[PDB]
């Protein structure tokens, strides 16, 4: 015997964590955790609100209906933790956690001896342009902006759920070329 | 329709920075 | 009298819904009002397993406990509906569909003669690269790229949800400054 | 781990490019 009433504030409390999660300012890096975290608890309560909701079916004999619906929704479920794992794949290879706050599809990426820039971006381009400048010295692409600990290595990567784009470094734009004060440009091709 | 906006501005960062004094200590 | 099935079977469309918004990739711009579209349906769902859900503590006198969890749930429902609101401000103001499409946080913009560009990008920072060029022509900003039909205007301009922040057009980088065949880069300064 | 990597990287492009072939004359 499974109460009603469970599912009514699991319900709730995913109404709750949706509300929550759809209104986040994604500005400042802890946001980000925090707009990963309470998905993170929504997935949670989206599983509780299902299984349970199926826990009813079953007991109430109405499960033959739905049963399609309910592996769809598992099925999805499985792909979307597939996902999560490849994420944690790719911050694992990118040593650093941006791959698991930031959303963007792709990762330009390089290793130094003490720190590792793992920075979001959207697609492969012919070429990416790195912004080193301060107010804090740091790295802006696209506007992400990480906080620079070294230089700048001559290969730049691209990391992706299924791609590894290397980059060359073609040329720096200092200021002196561009006239721009304290701002360098670095522009990198794709290899072929 | 601009009065709401500039009304709104900087309320939500206000917010945000209470938020950064509360919880700084948290994480 | 208002049956529970309801409430089952809103629960599961909503969990059909989140599991394919949680998967859907953001590579192709279809993909990105899909990715909106179905959050749309979802935000309608969301709706629907709340109230019903509160039409049912009312309907067993169980609302007294959990009134303020309502209530908190709906004015988080009413700001993120003023979010959309002010996000389609953005989008007559920017001329274009992309701050309905995208979830940038601002939107560095120009305005030309019969095409009007709104690029996402994620903060106000000092200096700004236009990469253009072709493989189709089209203008790139942090890997965002979008099909290019006229000119670049010496005044770009970024959007935001309460900031309006032009930038002034300092150097063009054409391709004998830089030395990669096929890309122009233009790089505007914040003005002051 | 990376064969599994390498079996499923063109297969999602593919079923991306069929959606694109069944639902172009619906939008």
């Amino acid at each position: 015997s499974l109460p009603f009433g469970w599912l009514v504030i699991g319900v709730a409390f995913l109404a709750v964590f949706q509300s929550a999660t759809k209104i986040i300012a994604l500005n400042k890096r802890w946001q980000l955790a925090l707009y990963k975290g309470f998905q993170f608890i929504c997935n949670l309560l989206l599983l509780f609100v299902t299984i349970y909701s199926h826990l009813l079916l079953v007991a109430a004999g109405m499960e033959a209906q739905f049963l399609y619906l309910y592996a769809l929704i598992y099925f999805l479920q499985c792909i979307n933790a597939c996902r999560i794992i490849m994420r944690c794949w790719l911050c694992w290879k990118c040593k650093s956690k941006n791959p698991l706050l930031y959303d963007a599809n792709y990762f330009v990426c390089w290793h130094t001896h003490n720190y590792d820039y793992c920075i979001p971006y959207n697609s492969v381009t012919d070429t990416i342009v790195v912004t080193e400048g301060d107010g804090k010295e740091d790295y802006q692409i696209g506007g992400y902006s990480e906080d620079r600990h070294s230089g700048v290595k001559d290969y730049v990567v691209v990391h992706g759920y299924f791609t590894e784009v290397y980059y060359q470094l073609e040329s720096t734009q200092i200021t002196t070329d561009t006239g721009i004060e304290n701002a360098t440009f670095f522009i990198f091709n794709k290899l072929v | 329709f601009s009065k709401l906006r500039e009304q709104l501005g900087p309320v939500t960062q206000e917010f945000w920075d209470n938020l950064e004094k509360e919880t700084e200590g948290l994480r």
